[PDB]
């Protein structure tokens, strides 16, 4: 989920707003 | 362990942050 | 407004914690 | 919902949990 | 007593509510 | 060391959170 | 007042870095 | 006592460590 | 300067990427 | 000054989310 | 590296604190 | 730098007032 992802490496802001609706 | 669970808590300020007016999906499973 | 864009962030940071794993949506 | 009901007055963990997934 | 516990392994609230007041 | 006082920020966060107006005390000793 | 309980959420974290190791005294 | 103190004006380091052990 | 700015209306992460290095 | 204050502690949060390795200016 | 990021958070808050109407400068790279 | 300086040990109040402006 989200926080295997961006918890084990850091996500960027691109990365970020996938998870925006 | 804990540290997922202390960075769980930054992530979801970001993502507030991130996603201003529109929110965001949350659903850590 | 400033003042409930702050409070915003502090309910998202209590709702981290009291619902665990089920998540929540947060629209707003 | 909850802006309206959290942020003009203290909401407690068991009402938060109602905004809960 | 508390960081050893809270910090190795999550404490729910519940486990928190111990560390009042 | 660094992550046990990381933690107890957030701890500290968490039982404000939990304890309300109760209170409490906060020995890291 | 949401206003005190936002502020008050800043004020334990403050308090907790500057008292350090000796902890403080939190009786609202 | 302190939420009235520090949350009605700012109050300094030094002020703060009054209510330090 | 950014508490004028930023402190009584919402600045985006767009706007506040103006100050960054 | 308290808004002000409770304020400022978030845009020094968000400007260290934005900027990243670029670092910020700070100064109110 | 996720380590480095959380703390470059809490840096920051607590500089904030410390520093007040003086500013600091946070380059953390 | 203070990352190296502050993110394996702790630094004191002290230690971070060094860095202000
Ligand atoms: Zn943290
Ligand atoms: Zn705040």
């Amino acid at each position: 989920g989200i926080v295997e992802q961006c918890c084990t490496s850091i996500c960027s802001l691109y990365q970020l707003e996938n998870y925006c609706n | 362990f804990v540290n997922q669970h202390l960075c769980g808590s930054h992530l979801v300020e970001a993502l507030y942050l991130v996603c201003g007016e529109r929110g965001f999906y949350f659903t850590p499973k």
